[PDB]
RNA sequence: UGCCUGGCGGCCGUAGCGCGGUGGUCCCACCUGACCCCAUGCCGAACUCAGAAGUGAAACGCCGUAGCGCCGAUGGUAGUGUGGGGUCUCCCCAUGCGAGAGUAGGGAACUGCCAGGCA
RNA sequence: GAAGGUUGGCUAAUCCUGGUCGGACAUCAGGAGGUUAGUGCAAUGGCAUAAGCCAGCUUGACUGCGAGCGUGACGGCGCGA
RNA sequence: CGAAAGCUAUUUAGGUAGCGCCUCGUGAAUUCAUCUCCGGGGGUAGAGCACUGUUUCGGCAAGGGGGUCAUCCCGACUUACC
């Protein structure tokens, strides 16, 4: 990774002396990144999930997992076990490289970009964000886009509180408005 | 006219009515009407007594009904023979054992409560007495 | 009851057979199991046949 | 009447009580599920019948972190 | 939780061994060490033990938490058991997968003489 | 201020207790501290009158058993289901 | 990671308009040429009234 | 022979939660790295392997502390076998058995084998 | 014909907080909770060592017998090392 | 000496069959019964309300059904309210 080097060098020290931490593992870490795609339009055409999954593979660089309806839901014509989404869990080198890609190419490519909310913390130091469109990523080609599919991005951390989560995500200059 | 909003079963075994009551203390107000006898209190009886006492106190104070008629009573129609299955649920009753506080009242003087409860008792098929809340 | 009776016939030439049932609508492929043939006293392939 | 049906009684229950001397194979309890569990020298059948695997005396006991009732055979 | 999950994995085999009255060769693994105990059928008496926390074993080893260390522990526990005339145990992987260090220990105990 | 005269019970159980109550007496118990509990009989009417007043249930009382003064507080009372009668009283040593 | 199931994830090059070059692993195959990066966008660097409107046309 | 720790058990809440504190020589834990043995219906998260720079943050252990859980008399009450009785839809008497609930109170487990570190 | 055998693994309902389309309710992340889920089909008794969930390999859904026992007036039916 | 009017099955139900209960004979174990002591399972009486349901009162009330306002999306704004 490249941003793990930045974490280990700068972010730990700055957060240590900002939060009066006893031990270096009391400092929040970024432990995993999860990217999913709600592709319930698969109900109509399976080909959809396949194309959404290939988009996700292009974005993330690892093959996604096809996720299934946990139940049968009468409001969307889905049975228990019908595939309606994808997911990739990135940890380590791949998640750090994705963090840099998203921070330094992807988010500048969002229409009308004016910062990401800092109230989007789940309550325990985990941040989630959406991506109306996928072209925001340079890994997806434009003159071939079959459909306009967004995605969700969640950053699970060891930060016990939203404050410690913002603090860590800010050390990387995460664009918070 | 009290009866359960719903029940898991429509019809109940007749059962018996032995023993002494639970709920022998004035637990919510200062005065109570306690059953001395044993028997059944129908929902119509409970309602008639309630109306009587409530009218007596001119809808002042507060009244608690401690008993609830959750027992369905079936009857066989006129001119039907025996057998051919259990009769139809006709009314709802509460089983009463001696000692059961039936009603309670607060927010009125003892004398007015006594007269309201006397008028109420006139509607009931079981012998009763007036009781006052105790320290313990 | 739509499952139909079938027999599993020994491949050892003994003529020994087992019997079972089968949903032919959902599973048309011929059933094939290794079962004990008591005539030759060995486990051999058994194959579906009509009852 | 919509009612009027039942099933034959299944004669479940304990067949040999605590302290009784039994032979191997003797059924100790017939049951639905493992109301009682098999202990030492006792086996559990496909219908959860508990039977003696050795000659001996029937012994009921409660053990384990779930306070479950086990049936064992103490050899003679 | 890692340890509670491993204990739940171990329980069924351990209960089976208990009801079989089998003398148990129970193995414990940590990232730094590996242990072996021959436990009597009553479950509360250790007949023979060997581990990488002992110096007679750790001294002759480079690192105490690799497959060679596990092989040394298995050989040691097996010869100690055979000097006791034990000669037939059942293996209890304690919920660890039968693989790597645990497998090396078991194989060493087998080729050294223990029967399982 | 409430003094109660009591006698140590000669027999216990259902029959004994009912006979006590048929003779205008009722059983009671004193417990608390390291001493063993003391089972006593009380005259029903005097105690009934005493406990009509609510200071009976909040001040320290004194029971005299063969002349020995024991200071207590009323801890629980068992009342007759519908008659103005007392069935049993618990007294905690104070 | 597993074998032969993943997109070809090779290190590429990516050059911004303001002269920013980042050596990035991604699954595109070719190199990257992008208009705006994290270091030349209005929000990242912090670049994101009726009396005046009335008085712009209202020189008294 | 004492203190700490690891494993396997006895026992199955007086033993479990909560709250607070506390420990890293050893042990344990997190941890470090991973093409490899092996693994991911994706991900070295888990499982696995090769290690020992860092840390007791988390977990875990231990210590303390009743806000709970849990245990729990004595006495009375309820029921009840046998005999007898009444005003007999229900009770009472003699005798034997005698709860549940609640009250006082108890309570922050106890313990065997083996191994390791310190004294 | 796996929804059977076995080996290895796993653990539920519901609610709350955050998140593209996406809503009361889909998929993702965290927390609460602790089986209030689940069981091919009634109800009951069971079930975490799971009997509940997933996967690999498979045919013991074997053949001859059977100490002993349960349950039936009997014909019989059942459990079994 | 001494029943039965029960169980199971039956075109069976006021018949009949096997079993149960009577009688006569033969054979055989401390074989059987009562009491005392010991070892057992239990979920009835009673009780209770954690569970499945039912129930009333108080507190805190997700919240909804009706009238205000505001009104494009909104918001405030009461409840007899429930
Ligand atoms: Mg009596
Ligand atoms: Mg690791
Ligand atoms: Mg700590
Ligand atoms: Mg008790
Ligand atoms: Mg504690
Ligand atoms: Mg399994
Ligand atoms: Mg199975
Ligand atoms: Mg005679
Ligand atoms: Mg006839
Ligand atoms: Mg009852």
């Amino acid at each position: 990774a490249k941003l793990h080097d930045y974490y280990k060098d700068e972010v730990v020290k700055k957060l240590m002396t900002e939060f009066n931490y006893n031990s270096v593992m009391q400092v929040p870490r970024v432990e995993k990144i999860t990217l999913n795609m709600g592709v319930g339009e698969a109900i109509a055409d399976k080909k959809l999930l396949d194309n959404a999954a290939a988009d996700l593979a292009a974005i993330s660089g690892q093959k996604p997992l096809i996720t299934k309806a946990r139940k049968s839901v009468a409001g969307f014509k889905i049975r228990q076990g019908y595939p309606i989404g994808c997911k990739v869990t990135l940890r380590g080198e791949r998640m750090w490289e994705f963090f840099e890609r998203l921070i330094t190419i992807a988010v500048p490519r969002i229409r009308d970009f004016r910062g990401l909310s800092a109230k989007s913390f789940d309550g325990r130091g985990n941040y989630s964000m959406g991506v109306r469109e996928q072209i925001i990523f340079p890994e997806i080609d434009y003159d071939k886009v079959d459909r306009v599919r967004g995605l969700d991005i969640t950053i699970t951390t060891t930060a016990k509180s939203d404050e410690e989560g913002r603090a860590l995500l800010a050390a990387f200059d995460f664009p918070f408005r | 006219m009290l009866q359960p909003k719903r029940t898991k079963f429509r019809k109940m075994h007749k059962g018996r009515n032995r023993g002494l009551a639970q709920g022998t203390d004035v637990s919510f107000g200062s005065f109570g009407l306690k059953a001395v006898g044993r028997g059944r209190l129908t929902a119509r009886q409970i309602e008639a007594a309630r109306r009587a006492m409530t009218r007596a106190v001119k809808r002042q104070g507060k009244i608690w009904i401690r008993v609830f008629p959750d027992k369905p009573i079936t009857e066989k129609p006129l001119a039907v023979r025996m057998g051919k299955g259990k009769g139809n649920v006709e009314y709802w009753v509460a089983l009463i054992q001696p000692g059961k506080v039936l009603y309670e009242m607060d927010g009125v003087p003892e004398e007015l409560a006594r007269e309201a409860f006397k008028l109420a008792a006139a509607k009931l098929p079981i012998k009763t007495t007036f009781v006052t809340k105790t320290v313990m | 009851g739509i499952r139909e009776k079938i027999k599993l016939v020994s491949s050892a030439g003994t003529g020994h057979f087992y019997t079972t049932t089968k949903n032919k609508r959902t599973k048309p492929e011929k059933l094939e199991l290794k079962k004990f043939d008591p005539v030759v006293r060995q486990h051999v392939i058994y194959k579906e046949a009509k009852i | 009447t919509r009612n009027g049906r039942d099933s034959e009684a299944k004669r479940l229950g304990v067949k040999r009580f605590g302290g009784e001397s039994v032979l191997a194979g003797s059924i100790i309890v017939r049951q639905r599920g493992t109301k009682f569990h098999a202990g030492a020298n006792v086996g559990c059948g496909r219908d959860h019948t508990l039977f003696a695997k050795a000659d001996g005396k029937v012994k009921f006991e409660v053990k384990g972190p779930k306070n479950r009732k086990f049936i064992s055979i103490e050899a003679e | 939780d890692k340890k509670s999950a491993r204990i739940r994995r171990a329980t069924r085999a351990r209960r089976k061994l208990q009801e079989l009255g089998a003398t148990r060769l129970v193995v414990h693994r940590t990232p730094r060490h590996i242990y072996a105990q021959v436990i009597a059928p009553n479950g509360s008496e250790v007949l023979v033990a060997a581990s990488t926390v002992e110096k007679a074993i750790a001294e002759q080893l480079k690192y105490t938490g690799n497959k060679d260390a596990a092989a040394a522990v298995g050989k040691a526990v097996a010869e100690r058991a055979l000097e006791k005339g034990i000669k037939d145990v059942s293996f209890d992987r304690s919920g660890f997968q039968y693989h790597g260090r645990v497998q090396a220990l078991a194989d060493a105990a087998r080729e050294a003489g223990l029967q399982f | 201020m409430f003094t109660i005269n009591a006698e140590v019970r000669k027999e216990q159980g259902k029959g004994a207790s009912r006979r006590l109550r048929a003779a205008n007496k009722f059983p009671a118990i004193i417990y608390g501290g390291k001493e063993a509990p003391l089972a006593i009989e009380l005259d029903h009417d005097k105690v009934m009158n005493m406990q009509a007043k609510a200071e009976f249930y909040s001040e320290v009382l004194t029971i005299v058993v063969d002349g020995k003064e024991i200071k207590v507080k009323a801890q629980d009372v068992q009342r007759h289901p519908y008659k103005p009668k007392l069935q049993h009283i618990d007294f905690v040593r104070a | 990671m597993k074998k032969d199931i993943h997109p070809k994830y090779e290190e590429i090059t990516a050059s911004c308009s303001c002269g920013n070059v980042m050596k990035i692993r991604s699954t595109v195959g070719h190199d990257l040429n992008l208009d705006v990066c994290s270091k030349c966008h209005p929000f990242f660097t912090g670049k994101q009234g009726r009396v005046d409107r009335f008085n712009k046309r209202f020189n008294i």
